[PDB]
């Protein structure tokens, strides 16, 4: 009941560009129901938009534990790894995203960029 | 019909590789940071470490709004391959009504 | 020598094919709609029907005056292949006297 | 971070050949006339001696400051291969602080 | 202790027009003490000012369960029902508000409008 | 004494019925959306579905401030009986000091 | 949502009789001179031939655009019953997007 | 014909009774304080002593010039029945030449 | 885990001048781990910057119970007492702050001002 | 070198005692409310309760930015010893680049 | 709270002696020429009769309004001990509401 | 009589010692860099190396013109004892005619 | 009757800064009743504010003949003498003003300035 109100509140604040207030709302929602995969994924999205890549990674892995069939979580996890310079995990994340969603060109382009950056 | 606008922005930057240019274009468009990106292969001449360099880089042009320009710029500097990246912002003074509506609705 | 101008316009648009780009350039120049057109092959990334598309289009840049800009824009939308075409107008703030005279005298 | 600027200039011109484009770019950069030059191969359609011409020229874009723009323009007209050369000056309304500092310090 | 600080924080954010942040503060206060009638009523007020009428209704009924002698909650419940087009419940809510507060012209006018809209 | 103001607004709208006009006036005043409302019975002539209609409507005039105008307008459109409601905003250029203080303190 | 406008006009005038007020309202609306007219019965106090007069007149308010205001005013003076008619033009500074679109499309 | 004006004022105020409204209108017109007054019976909703009140008041609208506005306002506050009276000043942006001449010549 | 994210969120919102949102974030952090001395001290700092001196005092004493060797908490407690006109507790707080941090001129100046205001 | 600024503020106020002046200066500087404070012992002549008073007070001058001025002013009124305190804000029109950078970085 | 003002003035002048400084301060305050005066003992270095002089003078600062500034300045030059007196007028851009009200009400 | 000026400047800076303050004042006046200098002993509170410092410094105020301000500032930074010196420039909006003439004629 | 109307008219014009029109009104009042001490004092005040110190002196002495117990007239007479450079009469006038009003600091400061200017 109150968990859904806070989850919707976080989505509204994220849409307006208020990422920090969105993080507070999503965190509040995660006390009621820590097993909300959508809340975990959306919390990682707010962290990623803020530039915090370690916390964004932690949220994305939690979302994938509760729901491993999320292509967007896998691809966005790879993007966080790319921004950190960790190319081995970026390749693994992007590859899994392409297994779930083969016709995703952003993941496909990210896989190419990760492989090339690893080679150099 | 033409209408005078002041809420459209054109962010110009250059990246070294085509694969990086394609990725930055696709990534920026998908998260509503930029409505449309154009990638042009140019040749860049500048002074690097006091020595002249002639290199084949790729020029990117992001079409955004003044509201989403700061978010796009912040994302770009966090993810730009170069330590010091180009960031030039041009402003179209006019645009067609349909295109301006399509631009805003894509961000 | 440089002189500050406000009666020069740069209309930017993209068309899918080179043959269409060449025809639109030649047609616009010949009827005095545009003094000069430049065609650049770019790569365009945007959202079409909710899906990301990466396509090889050609970018056109028409050099006109503020007096003939509305006539050129109206002609372009009537003849642009796309249902919703790009129409961005930049304004140079200065130009050489000889080039500005040549620009106006060609329209 | 973005800062509103009015002391940055973009001089656009076209030259017929690539070797001339490369030389004009390198020469302008080395004597501090321009901080950075981009060379794009375009196709130019215009009226020459009353007849339409479609030619493959190269477009140059010099990044300068308002203080060094007049010196660059004067140098260009003295050395431009064409009798009547293109000289269009755009002004970015904003730029990143680091890039603006790098631009000024290179002239 | 901390519940009252959050309840006062929500009131401050509501007064400044920050309805979404007020909702977060009121929701936080309602985890400490879910039996706070004033917090439930004020949460419904923030929802109503936001335009969310289903959540505003839910909050108002909760506030009335803990405190049925609130004329403002009854009238504001009727206003939420009116904005949803549900005129039967608007009449019932407005009638109860007038039982508690007979000299309330906004509730009296709302009752007249609800009856007329029902007739057409 | 008169003082020039720019933070006072007058929102004009019309509703079909008197009972709805009275309710919208009382509701808007009580929640500090509007300081004062005046209801005038007018006759409205306009084109509805391509046919001329002459109807007896009631005109409302809300006195607000520029800070609370957006909140009042948003509330009104959510609750206005008509699908497309009138929303015209006039701005008094001056007002007495006491009345302006009373206006602001009531919102 | 509110948008700042400068192309909306409110022409205020008074006529002696209700039948004339209704006719002028209907006639002006039907030929696209005015989008909407409101008729209010007021009491007018002024000096006529050096003597004070208190009369029951009807006040008309035409909602137009700045483009059609001159056409409406010219029509009104040609057809106004009084030899010297009132003509006061107020300009709303803002209006809702839907209402502004409906206003322009009705003229 | 329309002419842009800035020396016309519209003072709006409300009084409780019709007899007081008529007297204030006649008195203001006769001493050249106001050229013309219109009296409209409205319904006023506001907060009086913290309680909502719905009352039938009469709205007055004085047509003056910017030169005689201060004299009229000072007279009104000295003679207004209410302790805190409404005083809102609108300015028409245009008026017909004949009406503007008649307005000024009546003060 | 989530406590540290909320504590860092409060610090970020405090740095930007958003004291009310910082209070919400710090309060949220204090539900996870009520024994966080740094969260209690920072919550009092946000209250003090807001002008609320009674709540700022309460937070500072809680922070000192978990960590009595905080010179900044002792001095800032004295500043809150000074703003309330309570000079006896301001002297005690400032004296303790100087015991922990003898070379603190703001506490030393505050002690002089508190003593002088007490004399008059 | 001098640069024109508009984001620097100078808040001037006076307090009765030196110990209070020193404390307010140190407290304001330490919490980043003010970058630098200067304390000058002056003599103040003004009318207190209708009687002239000549007193030895201390004048404080806080150097801040326009962003932190409101926070400093709010803190000062909460903590100013006097019931009605002086608050005058001057704005330097220029400053050296190094000092301006040091000023902003200290808040 | 801060409010932007333009009707406050600060007149700065220097007089040789303290007794004259005190008298000019008290005299100016009592006749409503200045609301408040501050006297600072400074050291003045200037060229007198072509020779450098270092003297201990007293600096006065009168707080007035733009309406009473001319009256104060005229009084000062009539009574200033020096044949050519300093008269510099600074204008605070903002002040607290209570202090501004106290300033105006003291003149 | 007062005249509005924009060519007068007030440069404010602080130096640690009185002997240095006197020398900088005399030196600046004698070479026409500044017309007049005032030296006030103040107390300065700021953050030095991350630690609060309360020091007795001397404040200097140079009266110059906008033409000689850059020369004075350049001289000051070359000779200021501190590595990073204060440089704040205030502009009086008015001054007496005789004093303004004396100011300009002394530089 | 008409004298009082003109005296009040002069006071109103003096308050608005119209010193010349105030002088005309006060002079008119002094034809009706030349023995009006308040009119004589106020006429001197208007002259003094205008910068005319010889006429201001003449008016002040006339006001003191009809009313020698006016401290303000004595002090303002001294101020007129000071502006004329006549320090012997300024000392006498300021001394008499202090006899009537000992706690007048403007007269006390003026006495000090007059004595010092006499010494040099």
């Amino acid at each position: 009941n109150l968990a859904e109100k806070m989850y919707k509140a976080g989505q509204i604040e994220f849409a307006k560009g208020n990422y920090e207030t969105a993080i507070i709302a999503y965190t509040l929602a995660l006390l009621k129901d820590p097993n909300n995969a959508e809340a975990w994924y959306n919390l990682g999205e707010a962290y990623l938009a803020l530039g915090n890549y370690e916390e964004a990674i932690e949220a994305y892995q939690k979302a994938l534990e509760l729901d491993p069939n999320n292509a967007e979580a896998w691809y966005n996890l790879g993007e966080a790894y790319l921004a950190l310079g960790d190319y081995d995990n970026a390749i693994e994340a992007f590859t899994k995203a392409l297994e779930l969603d083969p016709n995703n060109k952003t993941a496909k382009a990210g896989l190419k960029l990760a492989k090339e950056k690893k080679a150099l | 019909s033409l209408i005078e606008t002041a809420d459209l922005r054109l962010l110009l930057t250059t990246v070294p590789t085509e694969t990086e240019a394609l990725y930055l274009a696709l990534a920026a468009v998908e998260k509503g940071l930029a409505a449309e990106v154009l990638i042009t292969p140019v040749t860049r001449v500048r002074r690097e470490n006091g020595k002249l360099v002639v290199e084949d880089v790729y020029r990117l042009s992001f079409k955004t709004t003044r509201e989403r320009l700061d978010a796009l710029v912040a994302w770009l500097q966090r993810r730009h391959p170069l330590a010091l990246p180009e960031c030039l912002v041009l402003t179209p003074i006019a645009s067609s009504v349909a295109y301006r509506d399509w631009l805003r609705s894509s961000l």
